[PDB]
RNA sequence: AGCAGAGUGGCGCAGCGGAAGCGUGCUGGGCCCAUAACCCAGAGGUCGAUGGAUCGAAACCAUCCUCUGCUACCA
RNA sequence: CCCCAUGAACGAGGAAUUCCCAGUAAGUGCGGGUCAUAAGCUUGCGUUGAUUAAGUCCCUGCCCUUUGUACACACCGCCCG
């Protein structure tokens, strides 16, 4: 992965995935509150310790999703996904439901 | 017939009749002698809002107006609201009220 | 390609999207009101009320009338909501994409031939001839179909701008096969009730004057549902310009019938 | 499809800014600010200005600390982008008002009806409360019906005598350090303590005719 | 009159944890400190596990936690 | 937009008129003496679903917008005048009440004075609902 | 004969310019200790003929036939 | 049990629902049991080895107190036209 981080762009392959993590981490989300027997959504904050344990689950559900019918490796579609992710360009598995929670945390707010 | 209080829930003593009163909450006709009354004395101003109000107020120091609301409940929206609890045989008789905070002095 | 004249959706603007994915918190649907872009409907704002069932509701595959109710125009994000709906706004809505579907389907023909390899030849087709027909006429309440179906029954609207080749023939059948036959409601409401044996040679004078100044070789449809009842569906333009046709006539027969003997319907 | 212009109407780009000035009275007399349309023939400035209402602190018309003792003032007249008030009647804050009601005392309330001097007709309404009082170990501060029949009394013929009697500017001066209440309060210590004497309202009924002569004399 | 203005990204950090809520004990309600005003403080309703001391980055202090 | 032609050490002193209780929030920004004003704001303008409009965040969005035309214009600062429904109902303050003056204060207005105006009978006409009340 | 409807893909009613539409039933599953209520899942297939536009036609539009509904006569 | 040939459904699964907090879950093999011949079962054992929580009474259920009862075959009870 960070082989193919560093040919394709060329920095210190690991900012790539500081960036990719911290702009795949939410900044508002959203959680359940049980008023009248329907549902109502209340909007609430996250810890830092939150956004690093989504935004690692998020990249990596995107690489293995890629790879399940493609010729391309695991490898290469993780290494892409590190990419659009560090730099956002919503092409990425990560960056498109990053944003899908934060506009709903504005509506039900 | 068993008689679960001697005041049968209400503070009338010698009297005939006593004007109802409409319960704040569900609009029922209650007796304002059984009616449940809590004064509420609230600042206007929520406490975290009082610091930004002060800041933006032409007034160095500015006393801040009281709400003054007497709330009336009927038993029922009492009981739900939980105002009142359901007490023992023994501390029914009790008519202390409950110890709030102490006093009217910040925190409470 | 886009169905539509912007590009993007407003706020507030009665859209239809077609869904395509059930979301946990709501919908993620994508559009056929414009181009296949992607937008979100929230659980919240669907309904008013309970809600027992969920696929007897919303469901893949069903085209749903639905309110933009926010839209981010740099990142692409096209908020949705249900909530906000009448069935006033559906009718509105039905007639503008089956409107859209034929007009694009028109706008087809003209990519069959044309360098189509890369999916934006549409989108060049759509943008130079779509918006010079249906923005002149937006303002009214018509769409590029009322554009066509104008030059079809009088032909210099489309020869007013860039005329097109081979688009002109089946222009012209798909205009006229599709939004025709084509027709005349008009019937005439007669009565008689005569005392004449000379009503028979009577009527035949009156029926063949329906309409003033015309050629004696004039096609019409006569038509007898019942002995005083004398239809005539007469000359067939299109129910504007036969009104005078349908009016004067009456007063024709049942005055030739009058002076023959007795008296008649007026 | 129209004229020159640009956009949208901007009607607060057609509105004239004045400035309300009070009488000579008041220390600060700069009330502050108000608008109205530009004149058309149709409807003129002035008439469309004329015969508002302006709620003036007094604690802020009095620089300053009182916190309450509101007065409203009418603009009767207007004068070169200046509009000169008239007082119309003064009334209380509602907290004040509610702070002093509690448990275990006994309200006392009366009003008159009362003539000035001049043509102005006034309508007062005074409020007195029992004292919680030097020593007491009961819980109670009720008083007789009998008791409190003359402190009303009492609070009408104090009343009457200082209003009706002196003209409507010493009214108003009377009322500002509360020299009204503060009578009443030690007239009727004898039958019975008492805390407490505002006027919670007074409400301008009549007025007499407009008469510049002594309109101005209040702004000179 | 097209969408909106808003208020940059604020940054705000614990000085006490004050007790869960939410009706399975999801929602952590915490005091916090504002970071640029030291006299400043907000309530807030929090998702995630936090300890004390750490820092959150708040959209907006207009919204405040009550109980639900 | 032409404001006056001082307000360097001055401020302008505009009443803001909010409104509290369920189903609903207005803001209306008025003059002194309330003859007339300007912009009027509404939480069921900012947020649509029929049941946000008393929320906070949609006090607080209407507020927020209607701050800003008022340091467009010139007024500066605000006297605040409250209003809760009553004549013989609620008589207590909705939740965007609070909620309007933490944002509108912090976008940069002054505020120069509060208190609480409601409309409070001395014992007037039965209430709806009739003698068993509302239930369920 | 004038007008109207239809000429099943389980039933009954026949929905619209995207190949079962609606209501119902039958059969099976789920929930429950169990039943009802409630929630899901089904099913060989130009939908009378002759044509046109169409990517396509019970359904987009015609030309014909038949059965019925209302009206009603040639015989 | 072995050898050659034949080459189907099935391309991630509705309504619902089970189980699990550290060498634990999951993946993976082995021994014992039954056994003349024979484990897709059960019982034990090693090997590789995560993510998520440090809570709550919302659902399901249980313990203690107070209260109400026309119930005691105990609400799956009882009972009305």
């Amino acid at each position: 992965a960070f082989e193919i981080i560093h040919l394709l762009t060329g920095e210190n392959p690991l900012q790539v995935l500081v960036n990719a993590i911290i702009n795949s981490g939410p900044r508002e989300d959203s959680t359940r509150i049980g008023r009248a027997g329907t549902v109502r959504r209340q909007a609430v904050d996250v810890s830092p310790l939150r956004r690093v344990n989504q935004a690692i689950w998020l990249l990596c559900t995107g690489a293995r999703e890629a790879a399940f019918r493609n010729i391309k490796t695991i490898a290469e579609c993780l290494a892409d996904e590190l990419i659009n992710a560090a730099k956002g360009s919503s092409n990425s598995y990560a960056i498109k439901k990053k944003d899908e929670l934060e506009r709903v945390a504005k509506s039900n707010r | 017939m068993t008689k679960k209080r001697r005041n049968n829930g209400r503070a009338k003593k010698g009297r005939g009749h006593v004007q109802p009163i409409r319960c704040t909450n569900c609009a029922c006709c209650v007796p304002k002698d059984k009616a449940i009354k809590k004064f509420v004395i609230r600042n206007i101003v929520e406490a975290a809002a009082v610091r930004d109000i002060s800041e933006v107020s032409v007034f160095d120091a500015y006393v801040l107006p009281k709400l003054y609301v007497k709330l009336h409940y009927c038993v029922s929206c009492a009981i739900h609201s939980k105002v009142v609890r359901n007490r023992s045989r023994e501390a029914r008789k009790d008519r202390t009220p409950p110890p709030r905070f102490r006093p009217a002095g910040a925190a409470p | 390609c886009r169905f539509y004249q912007h590009k993007f959706p407003e706020v507030e603007d009665v859209v239809m999207v077609n869904v395509r994915s059930i979301a946990e918190m709501g919908a993620y649907v994508s559009l056929l009101e414009y181009n296949n872009i992607e937008g979100m409907i929230l659980l919240s704002e669907l309904s008013r009320r309970r809600i027992r069932s969920i696929n007897k509701l919303i469901r893949i595959g069903r085209n749903e009338c639905v309110v933009v109710i926010r839209v981010d125009k740099e990142k692409g994000y096209i908020d949705l909501s249900k909530r906000r709906v009448s069935p006033e706004e559906a009718i509105k809505c039905e007639d503008k994409f089956t409107k859209s579907k034929t007009v694009y389907s028109i706008l087809r023909h003209v990519a069959e031939v044309l360098e189509y390899t890369k999916d934006e030849q549409l989108e060049s087709l759509f943008q130079r001839t779509a918006w010079v027909f249906d923005d002149k006429y937006k303002r009214p309440g018509y769409g590029a179909y009322d554009a066509f179906k104008h030059a079809v029954s009088d032909p210099s609207i489309l020869d007013s701008l860039d005329l097109n080749e081979d688009e002109r023939e089946v222009l012209i059948n798909n205009i006229n096969r599709r939004l025709t036959p084509q027709a005349v409601k008009i019937r005439a409401d007669i009565e008689v009730a005569c005392y004449g044996y000379e009503g028979i040679d009577a009527v035949k004078e009156a029926l063949r004057a329906g309409l003033n100044c015309s050629t004696e070789t004039m096609p019409i449809k006569i038509n007898l549902i019942a002995p005083p009842r004398y239809v005539m569906t007469t000359t067939t333009l299109e129910r504007t310009e036969g009104l005078s046709v349908l009016n004067q006539a009456m007063a024709v027969i049942k005055e030739k019938i009058e002076e023959k003997r007795g008296v008649f319907n007026v | 499809k129209k004229g020159a212009k640009k956009k949208v109407v901007d009607p607060f780009s057609k509105k004239d800014w004045y400035d309300v000035k009070a009488p000579a009275m008041f220390n600060i007399r700069n009330i502050g600010k108000t608008l109205v349309t530009r004149t058309q023939g149709t409807k003129i400035a002035s008439d469309g200005l004329k015969g508002r209402v302006f709620e003036v602190s007094l604690a802020d018309l009095q620089n300053d600390e009182v916190a309450f003792r509101k007065f409203k003032l009418i603009t009767e007249d207007v004068q070169g982008k200046n509009c000169l008030t008239n007082f119309h009647g003064m009334d209380l804050t509602r907290d004040k008002m509610c702070s002093m009601v509690k448990k275990w005392q006994t309200m006392i309330e009366a009003h008159v009806d009362v003539k000035t001097t001049d043509g102005y007709l006034l309508h007062l309404f005074c409020v007195g409360f029992t004292k919680k009082c030097n020593n007491q170990i009961r819980k109670t501060s009720y008083a007789q019906h009998q008791q409190v029949r003359q402190i009303r009394k009492k609070m009408m013929e104090i009343m009457t005598r200082e209003v009706q009697t002196n003209d409507l500017k010493e009214v108003v001066n009377k009322l500002i350090p509360d020299s009204i209440g503060k009578d009443i309060e030690k007239a009727c210590q004898s039958i019975y303590p008492l805390h407490d004497v505002f006027v919670r309202k007074v409400k301008m009924l009549k007025k007499p005719k407009f008469e510049l002569g002594k309109l101005m004399e209040l702004h000179g | 009159m097209d969408t909106s203005r808003v208020q940059p990204i604020k940054l705000a950090r614990v000085t006490k944890v004050l007790g869960r809520t939410g009706s399975q004990g999801q929602c952590t309600q915490v005091r916090v400190e504002f970071m640029d005003d030291t006299s400043r403080s907000i309530i807030r309703n929090v998702k995630g596990p936090v300890r004390e001391g750490d820092v959150l980055t708040l959209l907006e202090s207009e919204r405040e936690a009550r109980r639900l | 937009s032409l404001g006056p032609q001082v307000a360097e050490g001055e401020n302008v002193f505009g009443v803001c008129h909010i409104f509290a209780s369920f189903n609903d929030t207005f803001v209306h920004v008025t003059d002194l003496s309330g003859k007339e004003t300007i912009c009027r704001v509404t939480g069921g303008m900012k947020v649509k679903a029929d049941r946000d409009e008393s929320s906070p965040y949609a006090a607080m969005l209407a507020a927020q917008d209607v701050a800003q035309r008022c340091k467009e214009l010139g007024i500066t600062a605000l006297h605040i005048k409250l209003r809760a429904t009553g004549g013989n109902r609620t008589k207590t303050p909705g939740p965007g009440a609070q909620s309007a003056l933490r944002a509108l204060a912090r976008s940069g207005m002054k505020i120069g004075r509060i208190e609480d105006v409601t409309p409070i009978p001395s014992d007037s006409t039965r209430r709806k609902g009739g003698r068993r009340g509302r239930r369920l």
